[PDB]
């Protein structure tokens, strides 16, 4: 059953999506996200990224939810409603869960499924690497290569988020 | 294509649909936007991963950070709706209608 | 803002369309979009009232939708083609997602609803970069991903565009909604012959943005942004009510002016290719665009509408806008058709 | 399996340790105690602080593989690339500095 | 300090991965004696 | 025979902060010229024992359910944060195990967002965005030290910052990081003078273990692991007595002057001290090996 | 498509090296200068021909060379060697710097009882060449023909016949 | 001159955190471009065997690539030892 942990952690990263597409009250919107982020983090996690997963952590999760919650807090309602009390809220996510347990059926029944594009459910370790024993982390050395090849990208990188900042302070200033 | 790819992709439907089928808290929209930018990071990094493209890791960390600007914009911007109405509610952004 | 940020914000919108331009490699494409939008934001709010803050949100919100798709039209090129480069898609699914960004970007119908109500909202100066500044980049792509885009998907967009802009601008009294509708129907124009002459897509594109800022420079001159605020120009500067009449004129595609020269040669490039119906649909379709120009010129040029006491006011002193490249731009906009074989430069 | 493992056993035995707080006192069957827009306010300083914390921790993951970047043969760049990013934070903080961006007073 | 305990470890990093370069072609060889072994074992399972 | 490992580090860590809140009342009593606890048990040894039942055995939302996470994700986390520890050898032994804390540390802002969201004051809320904020304004200090202090190690790993020291404590060369981290961790920890139960004293434990590591180093010798075992829980313990010390010993900040204090001379000079550290190695020629 | 080539098993079998990874990487410095030749021949082969199976010899060869070098060792230098690598082995990663008393016995040994010369600092990441008589492999990759290039446009750049001839223009 | 030490030691005097952080980050631009060991850490970089060390077909005029790896030909990490 461990060997379709990576299918497993996926099945979970849609219900999560289903959770905050459905749209319940901003603070479980941002529960739900919180959720898929980090079981987004596990997929990305067994494929080797250990890095661009614990960016997930600590970007994605520890800085922009973060920021998220906190903007949420100060401008939105305070007081949550029970989740799935709503009948619209309430359908959608029972109509997500149902094409997401329908496509999980047929795929693992038969080991197969077409939906615009063909997909095979053989397992997702069929596709592994089968060669590798270099003594470093090739995740590592294409991120490391940004500063000697990516000068262009860190460039434009750095000057939208200069920009970014001060395109904020122009649009809160209110004068 | 392979197993996992079946639902990254299904989970950029699921936030697309629910990006546009808008309900009343432009708050809940913005998470719908970031949602669906968690699927393309989840997605690109698992292509470049697998296929051993070494130059192309840095992609998804690109990709983050200029997605999380523009959140801090579209933020900023929910404030100031906020500001001028008490609520993020869609439904007061419907003066240009004339 | 501060003089020396308002500049620096506009070199970051133009450098955002230039990263597009120069790119040969499609996160580049994507971040000059993402830095694009990011600074054009500042100049919509600059004015500050709840109308600005609702086009500004409108408008990040449509871009937004659009630059997420456009991202997942080039994660799956990459699935499919293990490659960066900017050319022809792999993939019929990632054109569709691609064409669709690039149209919800250049707010063609049905994408369309944005442009009218964002343009309204915000000042005359920052309009006129939304409507010609704003199209180099989406079209910029267009023009290189061509030969796989959907001829079907591009012209029903087409089409579509020709008529929404054509039935919308019949029924508007706002200036910059009028703006917004003929922006609409002229990028209908500009797609339909793309599939089939590029080069036909940029000398519209270029004739369309010189005519485009000439009505907005001379709206901005004096400060005019409804049909009745405008009727009263014959009173202060008759002057400009002859340059409008002669721009309006123009765009219309009336010969002997410069605007009917992308209208002509899009018609001979899609007969060439045995498109006969669809280039007489469209140019007939356009007579809607004709019309309410020329109802336009018959309340500011060639009628002469009631004015007010206070006008009186005004004839004491001077135009004082700066009206940069005016009398450049309406020259261009209205005595260029006998230099139409010069279009080959593009090529 | 030894990660899933320790975080299953961190958040499990939390998860007892709560619960049993919550339910442990209801044993002392207390009598029953008879106790019968959507701004806070906000003010926007407490806004600006977390965009202004975002944007720089975005910028912290830029600078990240900095150790990593040190051990190539092309320093010259790295070097002048890992300066460039730190000033343009500095840049960044001399703008929100000059402007009042840090400030309380209102 | 911190510069000359530096350099002593890049030293020994280098010649920790000389010793790897020396073995490479020993473990080189009996990988591709695995991978075709275990192709040639599928194989034969795949004909019956 | 791991789950004894995992039961053998969870029990001591909450034994030890059940007796962290013992050493706090005395030591903070003796520098105020009284005792602190001497009457429950010899010494007062009982005193977290009392105190512990009475508090599981005492009478006890906006949201039920954020007000059961909250006390879950803080605690949950706040034992997380022990598991790469190299004391010597690491119960995980992770290659990116410093990038780990960080990203665990950060998410413990979300138990006081949710606290403060789950009481239903808007009073509350308030004191928590509050918190919030203080909480990430020190996150960025304590990423870019933290970056410094890897460029002379090497890489991500914890275990490799016990050999970056082998010679001498980090904090001969990186002194002024070492200051400016070392204010950072009592304004995370939210410690006097920046305070404007089990996993809070559990969470100061763990920084002031990993600021020993950090900036102190131990010798390893790995035929005898229990000396380095020895000497690196004294300097934990008296770097974790030093947070009493100081609370004992100064005034509280002003919410504004402690933002000023992170975003007017903490971040320009941890700023220019991470230029600095960039360069050095290279100019020194003292890059450390990536390895 | 063609049936993928397979040698069979008896082709594919050899005498192992069965010794541990830490008694590899304490022999290591000593093999890598002592096998040398076989082992550049097998790793050219390999580059070369970009096949496993086209370099199967060489590979035994290189498992030969191996064997070999580990009986000179346990006939000589089994002691010191056996008290080495098990220092080696004590630590989890391995380590060289933690056992160079071991290392020094082990040095003089094989210098007295075999003539061996330990290889200095940046010695075996050299890039040496090795004579071979294996023919060059012409088309490792299997490639097919080229396409054809279009024709090449040449000429002199005369003005266009009667300007661009665009409907009524004269120039 | 003497109108800038009088604007430094004011400085020095409302504000030493900043004419520490300005002094120090001039020293981080600065002093790489200046130091005589800058190159050693390029050659260091370049020294360390990542990859497999692929030998070259011996076709007869390769004088200076050496036969074995403790030949005296090929690049030496002497320097090295001694810094
Ligand atoms: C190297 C040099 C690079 C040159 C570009 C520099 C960019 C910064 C612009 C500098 C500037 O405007 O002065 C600051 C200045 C700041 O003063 P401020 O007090 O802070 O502003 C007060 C209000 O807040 C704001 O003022 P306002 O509200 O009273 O009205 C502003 C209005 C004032 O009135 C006008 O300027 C209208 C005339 C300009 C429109 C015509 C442009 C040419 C059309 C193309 C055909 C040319 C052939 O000017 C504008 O609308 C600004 C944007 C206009 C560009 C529209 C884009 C047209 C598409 C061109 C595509 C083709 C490009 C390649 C060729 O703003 C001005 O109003 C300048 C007016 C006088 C100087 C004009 C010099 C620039 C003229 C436009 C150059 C066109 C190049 C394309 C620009 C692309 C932008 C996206
Ligand atoms: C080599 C590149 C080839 C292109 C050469 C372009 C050189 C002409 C530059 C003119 C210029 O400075 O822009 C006028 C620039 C923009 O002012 P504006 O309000 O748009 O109109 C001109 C003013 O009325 C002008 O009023 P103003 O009294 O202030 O006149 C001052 C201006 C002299 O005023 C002028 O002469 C500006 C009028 C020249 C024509 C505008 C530029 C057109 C560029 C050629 C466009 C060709 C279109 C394609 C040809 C048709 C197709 C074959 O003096 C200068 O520009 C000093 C020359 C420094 C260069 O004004 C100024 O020069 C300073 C104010
Ligand atoms: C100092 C310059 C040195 C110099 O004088 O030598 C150059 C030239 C004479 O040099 P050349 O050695 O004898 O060799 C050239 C031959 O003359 C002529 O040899 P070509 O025929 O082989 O080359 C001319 C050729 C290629 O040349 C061209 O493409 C352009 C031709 C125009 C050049 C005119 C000179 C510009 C000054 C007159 C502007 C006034 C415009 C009216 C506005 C009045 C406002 C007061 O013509 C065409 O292919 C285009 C045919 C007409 C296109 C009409 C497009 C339809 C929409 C516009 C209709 C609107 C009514 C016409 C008004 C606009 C004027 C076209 O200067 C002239 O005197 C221009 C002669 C006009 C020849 C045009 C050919 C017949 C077309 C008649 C159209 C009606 C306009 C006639 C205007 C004439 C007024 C003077
Ligand atoms: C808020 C609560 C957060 C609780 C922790 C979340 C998981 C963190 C895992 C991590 O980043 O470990 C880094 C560590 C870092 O390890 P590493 O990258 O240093 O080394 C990996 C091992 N080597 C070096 C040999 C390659 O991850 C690993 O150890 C690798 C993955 C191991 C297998 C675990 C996969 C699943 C991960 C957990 C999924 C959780 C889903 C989300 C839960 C709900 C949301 C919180
Ligand atoms: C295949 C695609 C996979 C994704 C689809 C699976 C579901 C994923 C979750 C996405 C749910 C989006 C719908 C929720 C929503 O936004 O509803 C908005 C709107 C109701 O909005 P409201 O203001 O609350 O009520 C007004 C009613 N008079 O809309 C409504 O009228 C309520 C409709 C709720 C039922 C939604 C049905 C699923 C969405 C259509 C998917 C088609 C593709
Ligand atoms: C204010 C300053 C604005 C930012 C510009 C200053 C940045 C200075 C630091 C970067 C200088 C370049 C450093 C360098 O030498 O990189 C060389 C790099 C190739 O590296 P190399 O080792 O030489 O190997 C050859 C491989 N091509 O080759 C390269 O890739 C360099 C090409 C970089 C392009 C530089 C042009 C930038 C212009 C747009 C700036 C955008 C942001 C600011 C825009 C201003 C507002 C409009
Ligand atoms: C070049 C090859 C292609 C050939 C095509 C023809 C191109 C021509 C158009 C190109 C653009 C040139 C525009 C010409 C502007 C003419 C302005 C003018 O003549 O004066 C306008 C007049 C002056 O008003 P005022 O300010 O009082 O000055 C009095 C002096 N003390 O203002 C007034 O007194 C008010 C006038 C009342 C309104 C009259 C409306 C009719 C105007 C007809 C001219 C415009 C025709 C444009 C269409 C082209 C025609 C073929
Ligand atoms: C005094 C030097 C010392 O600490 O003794 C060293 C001894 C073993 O040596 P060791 O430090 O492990 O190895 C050095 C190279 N790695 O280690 C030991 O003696 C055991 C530890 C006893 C010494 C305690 C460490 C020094 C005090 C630091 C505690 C933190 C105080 C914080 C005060 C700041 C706030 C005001
Ligand atoms: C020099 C290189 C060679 C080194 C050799 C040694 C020579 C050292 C000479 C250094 C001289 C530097 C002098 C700079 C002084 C700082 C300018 C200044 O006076 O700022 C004062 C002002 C005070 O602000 P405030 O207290 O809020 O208001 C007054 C209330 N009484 O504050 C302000 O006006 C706002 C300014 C804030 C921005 C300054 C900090 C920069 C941002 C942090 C990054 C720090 C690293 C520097 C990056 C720059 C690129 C290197």
């Amino acid at each position: 059953m461990m060997l379709y942990i990576v299918f497993i952690l996926s099945v979970i990263f849609v219900m999560g999506f289903v959770g905050f597409s459905s749209k319940p009250s901003p603070i479980y919107g941002g529960l739900g996200l919180i959720v898929s982020g980090g079981v987004g983090c596990g997929i990305v996690l067994n494929f080797g990224g250990s890095f661009l997963g614990l960016m997930v952590f600590l970007i994605y999760l520890g800085g922009m939810m973060v920021v998220f919650g906190y903007t949420t807090a100060m401008a939105t309602e305070q007081y949550p409603e029970i989740w799935l009390s709503n009948k619209a809220v309430l359908g959608a996510f029972v109509t997500g869960l149902l094409m997401e347990f329908f496509m999980v059926y047929y795929v693992l029944k038969d080991k197969e499924v077409e939906v615009v594009f063909e997909f095979n459910g053989l397992g997702d370790w069929v596709i592994y690497d089968t060669g590798d024993s270099g003594f470093f982390s090739e995740e590592a050395m294409g991120i490391a290569a940004l500063y000697s090849y990516g000068t262009w990208l860190v460039i434009v990188t750095g000057w939208s988020l200069l920009i970014g900042v001060v395109v904020i302070m122009e649009i809160t200033r209110g004068n | 294509m392979s197993m996992v790819y079946m639902n990254i992709m299904m989970a950029f439907t699921v936030s697309l649909v629910g990006l546009l089928m808008y309900r009343s808290h432009l708050m809940s929209s913005l998470l719908c936007l970031e949602g669906m930018m968690l699927s393309l990071f989840v997605m690109a990094a698992l292509t470049i991963l697998n296929s051993h493209f070494t130059l192309a890791s840095m992609m998804p960390i690109i990709l983050l950070v200029f997605a999380a600007c523009e959140a801090a914009l579209g933020l900023s911007l929910l404030v100031m709706v906020s500001n001028t109405y008490g609520t993020d509610y869609v439904q007061n952004l419907n003066l240009l209608q004339c | 803002m501060n003089p020396i940020i308002f500049i620096i914000i506009l070199l970051t919108i133009m450098l955002g369309t230039i990263i597009v331009m120069i790119s040969s490699h499609w996160l580049l494409v994507w971040i000059g979009f993402e830095m694009n939008m990011l600074a054009i934001i500042p100049i919509m709010m600059k004015n500050h009232n709840p109308r600005a803050t609702e086009a500004s949100t409108k408008y990040f919100l449509t871009q937004s939708t659009a630059s997420m798709l456009l991202m997942m039209a080039v994660i799956i090129n990459l699935m499919f083609s293990g490659q960066w480069t900017v050319m022809k898609l792999f993939n019929p699914m990632a054109s569709m997602l691609m064409t669709m960004a690039l149209a919800m970007k250049l707010g063609m119908a049905p994408f369309h609803f944005w442009v009218p109500e964002v343009t309204q909202g915000i000042p005359l100066s920052s309009g006129l970069i939304l409507l010609t500044w704003q199209k180099l980049a989406p079209m910029s792509v267009l023009y290189q991903i061509f030969p796989s885009i959907n001829l079907n998907l591009i012209l029903t967009l087409s089409v579509l565009s020709i008529l929404i802009g054509g039935w919308g601008g019949l029924n508007q009294t706002q200036l910059r909604k009028i703006m917004a509708y003929s922006s609409i129907a002229h990028m209908g124009w500009m797609t339909a012959v793309l599939p089939y002459n590029p080069t036909m897509t940029l000398l519209n594109l270029i004739i369309y943005i010189i005519m485009t800022s000439t009505m907005f420079t001379m709206f901005m001159a004096n400060s005019t942004t409804t049909t009745l605020s405008l009727s009263h120009t014959w009173n202060k500067t008759p002057i400009m009510t002859v340059l409008i009449l002669a721009t309006l004129l123009s765009m219309g595609g009336l010969p002997p002016l410069s605007g009917f020269m992308p209208k002509w040669m899009i018609i001979q490039e899609m007969t060439k290719n045995n498109s006969i119906i669809l280039p007489t649909f469209m140019a007939i379709t356009a007579l809607l665009n004709l019309y309410f120009y020329m109802r336009l010129t018959y309340s500011t040029t060639l009628t002469m509408f009631p004015s007010t006491n206070n006008m009186k006011m005004k004839w004491q002193f001077p135009l004082m806008k700066k009206m940069t490249f005016l009398p450049t731009m309406v020259v261009l906009s209205t005595m260029m058709l006998p230099l139409t074989p010069m279009l080959s430069v593009l090529e | 399996m030894n990660l899933m493992l320790a975080l299953l056993t961190n958040f499990t035995l939390a998860t007892l340790l709560v619960i049993i707080a919550f339910w442990l006192p209801q044993l002392n069957v207390y009598s029953e105690k008879t106790s019968p827009s959507a701004r806070l306010p906000f003010s926007m300083k407490f806004f600006l602080v977390a965009i202004t914390f975002l944007l720089f921790d975005l910028e912290i993951a830029l600078l990240l593989p900095l150790p990593w970047a040190s051990q190539t043969a092309n320093l010259n760049t790295m070097l002048t690339m890992a300066l460039f990013l730190i000033i343009l934070l500095a840049v960044s903080l001399a703008y929100e500095w000059t402007q009042k961006g840090l400030e309380w007073t209102e | 300090s911190m510069m000359k305990w530096n350099r002593e470890r890049r030293r020994l990093q280098i010649e920790d991965f000389e010793a790897r370069i020396a073995l490479m072609p020993l473990l080189q060889a009996e990988k591709d004696r695995r991978v075709l072994q275990m192709l040639r074992e599928n194989l034969e399972e795949e004909a019956t | 025979m791991f789950m004894i490992n995992i039961l053998m580090l969870i029990i001591p860590i909450l034994l030890a902060v059940a007796f962290l809140t013992l050493v706090e009342r005395k030591v903070l009593g003796y520098m105020q010229l009284r005792k602190g606890p001497n009457v429950v048990g010899p010494y007062g040894l009982l005193q977290p024992i009392a105190d512990a039942i009475k508090l599981f055995i005492k009478e006890p939302t906006s949201s039920a359910s954020m007000f059961i996470l909250a006390p879950i994700m803080a605690l949950g986390l706040a034992l997380t944060m022990w598991i790469p520890l190299p004391m010597p050898y690491p119960l995980i032994n992770m290659n990116l195990g410093v990038l780990f804390m960080l990203a665990m540390s950060s998410l413990a802002v979300y138990s006081i967002l949710w606290s403060g969201w789950a009481s239903n004051s808007k009073y509350a809320l308030i004191g928590a965005l509050r918190a919030v904020a203080q909480t990430i304004s020190y996150e960025v200090t304590l990423a870019i030290i933290l970056l410094s202090v890897l460029l002379m190690s090497g890489s991500f790993t914890l275990s490799t910052l016990i050999t970056t020291q082998e010679q001498m404590w980090l904090i001969l060369p990186a002194w002024p990081l070492a200051m400016m981290w070392f204010i950072s961790t009592l304004a995370e920890t939210n410690r006097a003078p920046f305070d404007l139960f089990m996993a809070e004293y559990a969470n100061i434990i763990m920084m002031n273990i990993f600021t020993a590591i950090l900036f102190l180093g131990t010798s390893h010798n790995p035929h005898m692991p229990e000396l380095y075992t020895i000497n690196f829980t004294i300097k934990s313990l008296l770097l974790t007595m030093s947070f009493l010390w100081i609370r004992a010993s100064y005034p509280r900040f002003r919410y504004d002057q402690l933002m000023h204090l992170l975003w007017k001379n903490f971040l320009p000079l941890t700023l220019a001290l991470c230029m600095w550290h960039v360069s050095l190695p290279i100019l020194t020629s003292g890059i450390p090996p990536q390895t | 498509p063609g049936i993928v080539e397979l040698p069979s098993l008896e082709d594919l079998k050899v005498q192992e090296v069965k010794v541990s990874s830490s008694v590899l990487k304490a022999a290591a410095h000593h093999y890598g200068a002592q096998c040398d030749k076989p082992n550049k021949e097998f790793m050219l082969c390999r580059w070369e021909e970009k096949d496993p199976r086209r370099c199967l010899e060489e590979g035994k060869l290189v498992n030969q060379c191996a064997l070999e070098f580990f009986r000179q060792i346990k006939r000589h230098c089994a002691e010191p060697f056996t008290e080495y690598w098990t220092c080696i082995d004590y630590s989890g990663l391995q380590l060289f710097r933690r056992c160079r008393k071991q290392q020094a016995q082990f040095d003089e040994c094989v210098l007295d009882k075999l003539g061996w010369v330990r290889p200095d600092l940046g010695d075996l990441s050299k890039v040496t060449k090795v004579k071979t008589d294996r023919p060059l492999p012409e088309n490792p990759y299997h490639s097919r023909a080229r396409p054809e290039p279009n024709p090449e446009v040449e000429g002199d750049l005369k003005p266009a016949r009667h300007g661009s001839r665009l409907f009524f223009w004269t120039m | 001159a003497e109108r800038v030490a009088a604007f430094l030691k004011n400085v020095w005097a409302k504000e030493p955190v900043l004419v520490a952080s300005f002094a120090i980050a001039g020293l981080a631009v600065i002093l790489p471009t200046l130091s005589p060991y800058t190159k050693y850490s390029l050659m260091i970089n370049r020294a360390t065997p990542y990859n497999y060390p692929v030998p070259l077909r011996d076709d007869g005029n390769m004088p200076d690539v050496p036969s074995h790896p403790q030949d005296p030909q090929g690049p030496s990490l002497e320097w090295l030892k001694r810094l």
